[PDB]
């Protein structure tokens, strides 16, 4: 693994047996680049020496996610989708395809409900849709008018995802249709999008100034934050909470009616990713640039 | 050879990228100088106490890097004109931050978007970066032909993209420019960095770039097409943009990953290199011309000023003028004296205003292929020119030339010419006052005289160029009027720029010009139909002269004399630039005036808008008589 790991985590993400993928970018110093980690022990994180699996990437990670149980999906700076998978030990992580096919930074990715393709978005403006077995991609999509910020993969519908943009337009998608793009709706840009994982016509996103908005697909909103709203991430609940990170460096918890359940100023800097424990559901894990691996009782 | 740069927004190692891009062959690396990601806070705690450091070392290149090969690119989330009021904040102390870092670094330029209408706050905080220290870095304003909403591809269901043409819309991101720049106040150090798009649009929407200060063309590796052999093309409408844009002298800037994956990267920079060499090459004309364009140059007065040795040199090296003038001498013999009257007539010529004889040695060879007898007087006012008048004299011509040491309208004639020869003309024909020495002249001309120019006349035309209006505007001199600069005419190689209207005669003057009442003041009002929406700077100022008969020179664009470039055209400014819509007409008004000791011009806008009359009563400028 790498002696020593990048000031700023962008991305925490934990798969069914509990382990945390963490990905890091050095944003300042001498080298830009990023890196990927595996975390069996998740207390041990950010810890570099207590790790499973740690490798170096050329370039910062903007975002990544899990591709199943073993590979990682990563946005790279290079203007590059980087597929990474772990060996049968997990022990280190090797590159699979590292392709160049957007003109600017990667920004968000996410995986469509099959498991076989995954959606990107980049500074480039485009949304692109890939073959993570044929390493290719499929379609090359120029709807938005500035940076794609935010694509988010239907649960459970393989031909649907939400995109979001600085030109104000949320989109929602269907590739069966040939005009596959449709304007939800705005007011203050869209900054991040999350699928209710229950109700499939159902999704929430949060704006530039701070405010989480429920929408059915067919609005109810809450003025949550003080600043932008860099994710939202539902809790793996049947009845799910909606976990919001900002770059005001605090952490809410809402229930269905987006009213404040737990609240965490833990973080000294931007809170960039959280996610829910499939072990035990009422524990929640944030990632900041202050280079905390903060885990979050939530009182349920 | 093209001077060209590499576009990057990933720098992971600043020494390894800017040897890779050196290799590659780019003159010069636009890239962050701060993480384009890295989005910092200036007032809410905790977020504003982040521990440093905010960027790299300064000291990972030398200076020479920096100044030399370095172009500074600003963050993309700083965003000034952002409706909410925290980012509004923010991105004000990142762009002070960054643009102030650029100046500490001494780099030669930064990269500015323009991609929204309102860019108002961004004006303003540059404007107040531009008024703070004494730094000296270039802003490229980074625009594109077509705006990224007005090419998005039409895969929107409740949001068609509009099929009805827009003719203002198509032009709607060099308004942006035009804004920006004016609340700037037409700094100099403020340039375009023109981004060509996939699909270029209409000519109009080209053709309205026409005059703006382009530095930069910045070309992404999306709209380069592959050929059989897999190489990077691109379109013969975009080689046709590429060709003018290589006569502005501009950078090229590749943007972009490599889209040609089986070949290098080399192979972009390569194809510009190409067409580089298969651009025709320049002409006689365009070689002398070359370090002239937009120069602004007083225009001479050889009547009120003495030219120096090097002055009448560079003017005597223009063949045409002469061949043409010799044609024209040679034509007027045969036509004065017949073939039988040849051994008994005598044909008294004279050069008024020899300088050092160019004419006196044309008139020479016209008599001995017209094969006719002359006698010749070389009358020149300025003694150090008659200097070499008289050492030719003596050495070469003899008595056949009688060299004169006098004004043309003073001198008292032994005996009357059949021609008066003369090159009294300027860019404008009568700046130079050629009317006013002739008509002092004519008295020893025969009744039954030749004049030789025997016509001349001016043309206008109204130009669009920001770049010759900043350059005039920065001839402000100390003790005199601040904006005498705008009230006179500059001759200048008049290149980035965009000529409005069709040229349409001024002013004319025949020689002899046997009038009762002679009176070469003049009034002329010219009405120009305008077929684009552009904004008016000045009319660039042409003429025609008949030596004798068919016998001509021009520098009307249309008509222009072939390789002759003793006159470069006339440029008339104005104080206020006039925005001027399609369709609309502009009028301007021009009067020529006199009294005994001087001769000027003033001229006026009627239409579309009145601007104030210029240089009234020669205020800012006069011709000395
Ligand atoms: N835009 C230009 C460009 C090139 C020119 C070249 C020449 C002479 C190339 O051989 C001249 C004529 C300059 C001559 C005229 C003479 N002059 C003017 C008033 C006058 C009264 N009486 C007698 N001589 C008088 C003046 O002294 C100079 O020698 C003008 C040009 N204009």
């Amino acid at each position: 693994a790498p002696a020593c790991m990048e000031r700023q985590l962008e991305a925490a993400r934990y798969r069914s047996d509990g382990a945390l993928l963490l990905g890091a970018s050095s944003l300042s110093g001498r080298c830009w680049a990023g890196s990927l980690w595996l975390f069996k022990d998740p207390c041990a994180a950010p810890n570099e020496g207590f790790c499973s699996a740690g490798v170096q990437t050329e370039a910062g990670v903007a975002d990544l996610t899990w591709v199943g149980e073993r590979g990682i999906l990563v946005a790279s700076d290079s203007g590059a989708v980087e597929l990474w998978e772990l060996d049968e030990n997990e022990t280190l992580i090797v590159s699979k395809f590292c392709k160049y096919e957007h003109d600017d930074i990667v920004s968000t990715v996410s995986v469509l409900s099959s498991g076989t393709q995954a959606v990107s978005g980049s500074k480039d403006i485009c949304i692109k849709v890939w073959d993570l077995a044929q390493q290719v991609v499929l379609s090359s999509y120029r709807a938005h008018a500035a940076q794609v910020t935010c694509v988010a993969a239907s649960p459970h519908k393989d031909s649907v995802f939400l995109s979001c943009s600085e030109d104000n337009r949320i989109l929602l998608w269907d590739t069966r249709c040939p005009k596959p793009a449709s304007q939800i709706g705005p007011g203050y840009l869209p900054t991040s999008l999350a699928w209710h994982p229950q109700q499939s016509e159902v999704f929430v996103f949060g704006d530039e100034n701070g405010t989480v908005s429920l929408v059915d697909t067919k609005v109810l909103s809450s003025a949550v934050h003080s600043q932008c709203v860099t994710g939202l991430v539902f809790s793996p609940h049947s009845v799910p909470f909606l976990a919001s990170l900002s770059e005001d460096c605090s952490l809410a918890v809402l229930d269905s009616s987006l009213s404040e359940l737990f609240r965490s100023q833990a973080h000294r800097d931007f809170v960039r990713d959280a996610t829910w424990s499939p072990l035990n559901h009422s524990l929640l894990t944030t990632v900041g640039w202050d280079h905390q691996v903060v885990h979050h009782v939530v009182p349920t | 050879r093209v001077s060209s740069g590499r576009d990057l927004n990933c720098v992971p190692e600043i020494a390894d990228t800017l040897g890779a891009v050196a290799k590659q062959g780019f003159d010069f690396l636009c890239m962050p100088v701060f993480h384009p990601r890295f989005k910092r806070e200036f007032i809410q705690e905790p977020a504003k106490n982040r521990p440093g450091p905010q960027t790299r070392s300064d000291l990972l290149l030398s200076g020479r890097d920096w100044n030399t090969l370095i172009v500074g690119k600003l963050s993309p989330w700083i965003r000034p004109d952002s409706k909410v009021e925290k980012i509004r904040r923010n991105s004000e102390a990142a762009m002070l931050q960054e643009l102030n870092f650029g100046a500490y670094l001494g780099l030669p330029a930064f990269l500015l978007p323009l991609n929204q209408e309102d860019n108002t706050n961004l004006a303003r905080v540059l404007t107040n970066h531009i008024h703070t220290g004494h730094h000296s870095s270039m802003f490229w304003m980074r625009v594109p032909l077509v705006a990224p909403e007005d090419l998005r591809d039409d895969i929107i269901e409740n949001a068609p993209t509009t099929h009805t043409e827009e003719y203002s819309g198509e032009e709607k991101t060099w308004m942006w420019w035009h804004n920006f720049r004016t609340l700037c106040d037409y700094s100099k150090r403020i340039a375009v960095a023109l981004e060509i798009g996939a699909d270029l649009p209409s000519n109009h929407v080209i053709d309205r770039w026409l005059g703006e200060p382009i530095k930069a063309a910045i070309l992404p590796t999306s709209i380069f097409l592959t050929n059989k052999k897999g190489f990077p093309v691109l379109s013969k409408m975009h080689q046709r943009l590429i060709f003018r844009l290589l006569k502005l002298e501009v950078q090229f800037i590749i943007t972009g990953t490599n889209h040609h994956s089986e070949k290098e990267f080399c192979s972009y920079l390569q194809y510009l290199e190409y067409l580089s060499q298969n651009r025709p090459p320049p002409n006689a004309y365009e070689l002398f011309a070359k370090g002239y364009e937009d120069y602004l140059q007083s225009p001479l007065q050889p009547l009120m000023d003495n030219l120096e040795s090097q002055t009448y040199e560079v003017f005597e090296k223009d063949p045409i003028k002469y061949s043409q003038y010799q044609q024209a001498i040679y034509k007027c013999l045969l036509d004065r004296v017949p073939e039988e009257e040849k051994d008994t007539n005598v044909q008294v010529l004279m050069v008024l205003g020899a300088g050092r004889g160019p004419l006196v040695n044309a008139s020479l060879r016209a008599a001995k292929q017209a094969d006719r007898r002359i006698k010749l007087y070389a009358v020149e006012k300025n003694p150090n020119a008659v200097v070499t008048l008289e050492n030719w004299q003596f050495e070469e011509w003899g008595s056949q030339v009688t060299v004169v040491s006098s004004d043309m309208r003073e001198w008292v004639a032994p005996e009357k010419a059949d021609i008066i020869v003369s090159e009294l003309l300027g860019s404008f024909a009568d700046n130079e006052l050629s009317p006013e020495c002739l008509d002092g002249a004519q008295h020893f001309l025969k009744d039954d005289g030749v004049s030789i120019p025997g016509e001349y006349t001016s043309f206008l035309a109204p130009i669009s160029s920001s770049k010759l209006y900043n350059e005039v505007r920065a001839c402000r001199e100390k003790d005199r009027d601040p904006e005498a600069q705008f009230e006179m005419p500059y001759v200048v190689r008049l290149h980035n720029f965009h000529q409005l209207s069709a040229p349409q005669p001024c002013f004319t003057f025949s020689h002899p010009n046997r009038d009762p009442m002679i009176d070469n003041n003049r009034y002329c009002t010219l009405e120009f139909p305008v077929e684009v929406n552009t904004v008016l700077h000045g009319f660039a100022g042409y003429f025609e002269t008949v030596l004798y008969q068919d016998i001509t020179l021009s520098i009307r664009p249309e008509t222009h004399s072939p390789g002759m470039f003793s006159w470069f055209p006339i440029l008339f400014p104005i104080k206020q630039p006039i925005t001027v819509r399609e369709g609309q007409t502009i009028c301007v008004r021009f009067w020529r005036c006199s009294n005994s000791k001087k001769v000027w011009y003033e001229w006026a806008v009627t239409a579309p808008v009145c601007s104030a009359i210029h240089n009234p009563t020669g205020r800012s400028y006069t011709i000395g008589l």
